[PDB]
């Protein structure tokens, strides 16, 4: 613990604090422009759920997980896991589809047999009309969403900017929607605009739970400094006095 | 202690605490003995008296002597030259850390300072030797973590990484036991533990055996069976 | 004159520096903090100077001038000492009167803050 080792550590905590707070305010900023597309989304599930309630409709399995795949996110991922992990062991016998590599990464440490080929990549921005929309049509005709008697979505709900939760929605299948061809094409449009709103819903969560991530890691990074520069000013107290007792001694030979 | 090593012929326990105060107590009086002072003010003198003293203590072709000492470390400086110039002296040597204190884990050894002559393969045999170097790596991976940790918290950690600081902290806890002696000011009964015992109770614990008990129910016990039991007490 | 033109010069480099930190991650910035960078480094790059050269402040006022006023967004970052030593060279011989003013009292008038405007910006139209 000389006194450079001790500066040295000290600037290179400060230099992760301001990186910490300047990449919470960029969070803070994408916040902004997330929250348009959530509430697009919103609107229209909404508005597209309102016949499955008002005709009162209700209810092998296909599960689809929803995360975007970036770091540094904080509980996103692992809480979204253990929401799945819970339900999947109510039902093994589902298929799943993970959207985004980090949730693929968490259901194949746990339950690996259940997918082969995860969708990865393209859950970087907010949802695109055009890529949940090729998402859907992706689990259609290479998932074969077409067949299963029931099929799952989860996601990470935005409940605050402070907050989320995760969360499970069903979508009735075809033959499922009948009961109070063109159920078919109606299914499949629902479960693209289903998806559309989850993944949505998702990337508001993520970026709020960034912003959080990186606020506590400013002020962790913080009480660091405070403590490496109590730990500083004793080195230099202790550096001053030893280098002046070398000095008294030899001039008092 | 020599008298009963070189004449009576027997073999001797010799406990001494605390050699660092002969040390300090030639500082106290080299300055009016007329001695120029030493680094940090000790004697100039410090290293062949303190090895003037010490090797008198060693075993010999007429007896055996195993000596326990106590050193204090002025400002909890590994550094100073005392402390520094006995390390030399002896065979096994126990670091006491405060860091590990203010955890609440006594004895509050540090388990990667304290170093021992005897930890060798040909000596402990190749088990006891594996599951020491594996405890150490684990320890150490920890502990450089410690950073991240703080700064990222658990969750971004590798996940592989994740496992080995679980198990870290539950080896750090395991290590802990409760002292008969501490027992008037701990309130924890006195535990023992065997070699044989110690050694398997810690490959159990790196083979992942007992990933699944709390973390609390390492804390304060003796022998992995006093782990399972407090598991179920803190289960109930 | 000079601690009239250099108020918010004083400002502008600190909200600058602020900023700066921020230019790494510059996909997502605002456009205030867009306009920040643009006017900053431009004020980085206008207090340069070479050796041996000392400005009177009769030069000086009208450069940190435009460079307070923003006058200098839409020129080139990369050639902004072209443009100062040009611009003085414009001054010198158009709108002379102004530096003299400027020597001779030492202080800006409302004119010739007004006037100050007019010449930079019949300057920066070319």
């Amino acid at each position: 613990a000389t006194l450079k080792e001790v500066e040295m550590r000290l600037k290179s905590i400060k230099n992760i604090e301001k990186i910490t707070k300047t990449m919470k305010i960029v969070a803070s900023t994408r916040l902004s422009k997330a929250e348009k597309a959530k509430i697009s989304a919103k609107k229209m599930d909404e508005a597209e759920q309102l016949f499955y309630k008002n005709a009162e409709t209700k209810n092998k399995e296909l599960i689809v997980a929803i995360t975007s795949d970036k770091g540094l996110c904080g509980s996103i991922h692992s809480q979204l896991a253990k929401a799945v992990r819970r339900h999947l062991n109510d039902q093994p016998n589902a298929d799943i589809v993970t959207i985004g590599d980090k949730i693929k990464m968490q259901l194949l440490r746990t339950h690996p047999n259940n997918i082969k080929l995860s969708i990865n990549g393209i859950g970087k921005d907010a949802p695109t009309f055009q890529e949940s929309a090729l998402i859907a049509d992706k689990l259609l005709s290479v998932m074969k969403a077409g067949t299963y008697p029931k099929i799952s979505i989860f996601y990470n709900d935005p409940v605050s900017s402070l907050s989320f939760e995760p969360s499970e929605k069903p979508i009735f299948n075809a033959k499922t929607i009948e009961q109070s061809n063109v159920p078919r094409d109606l299914f499949e449009y629902t479960l693209a605009n289903q998806m559309l709103t989850a993944m949505a819903q998702g990337y508001a969560a993520e970026i709020s739970a960034r912003r959080n991530a990186m606020d506590n890691a400013s002020k962790n990074a913080g009480d660091m400094i405070n403590r490496y520069s109590i730990l500083y000013n004793r080195t230099r107290q202790a550096v001053i006095t030893n280098e002046l007792v070398d000095i008294i001694t030899g001039a008092s030979s | 202690a020599e008298y009963f090593r070189d004449e009576e012929g027997q073999d001797v326990l010799l406990f001494i605490d605390n050699i660092f105060r002969f040390t300090q107590a030639g500082s106290e009086v080299s300055a009016l003995l007329g001695r120029i002072p030493s680094a940090v003010g000790y004697q100039p003198t410090l290293a062949t008296d303190m090895g003037l003293l010490q090797e008198r203590i060693t075993t010999t072709k007429k007896g055996s002597v195993t000596s326990v000492q106590a050193v204090y470390v002025p400002a909890d400086d590994l550094t100073d030259p005392a402390p520094a110039t006995t390390f030399a002296h002896l065979d096994a040597t126990t670091v006491l850390s405060r860091g590990i204190s203010e955890l609440g884990i006594y004895p509050a050894v540090d388990p990667l300072d304290s170093k021992s002559r005897l930890l060798d393969a040909a000596v402990v045999g190749q088990e006891h030797y594996d599951v020491a170097s594996k405890v150490q790596e684990t320890l150490q991976t920890y502990k450089s973590l410690q950073d991240i940790i703080a700064i990222l918290g658990m969750d971004e950690l590798s996940e592989q990484d994740k496992l080995t600081v679980e198990r870290a902290r539950k080896i750090q806890r395991f290590l802990s036991q409760p002292f008969a002696v501490a027992e008037v000011f701990t309130g924890i009964p006195g535990k023992l533990v065997r070699l044989k015992d110690t050694v398997a109770s810690f490959k159990a614990v790196l083979e992942g055996k007992y990933d699944n008990i709390p973390e609390h129910a390492f804390y304060m016990v003796g022998g992995i069976e006093d782990v399972v039991a407090k598991a179920e007490k803190l289960a109930a | 004159a000079l601690k009239q033109v250099a108020g918010s010069l004083k400002l502008f480099l600190a909200q600058y520096r602020e900023v700066a930190a921020f230019a790494q991650f510059g996909s997502d910035l605002d456009a205030s903090t867009k306009q920040t960078l643009v006017r900053g480094e431009r004020l980085t790059q206008l207090l340069k100077q070479n050796q041996y050269s000392p400005l009177a402040t009769e030069e000086q006022v009208p450069l940190i001038y435009a460079g307070v006023n923003g006058h200098l967004d839409g020129i080139e970052l990369s050639r902004i000492g072209e443009f100062e030593s040009s611009f003085l060279s414009y001054l010198k011989s158009n709108h002379n009167e102004l530096l003299t003013e400027i020597r001779e009292k030492g202080e800006l008038s409302k004119e010739l803050l007004a006037s100050l405007k007019s010449a930079t910006e019949s300057f920066v139209a070319t």
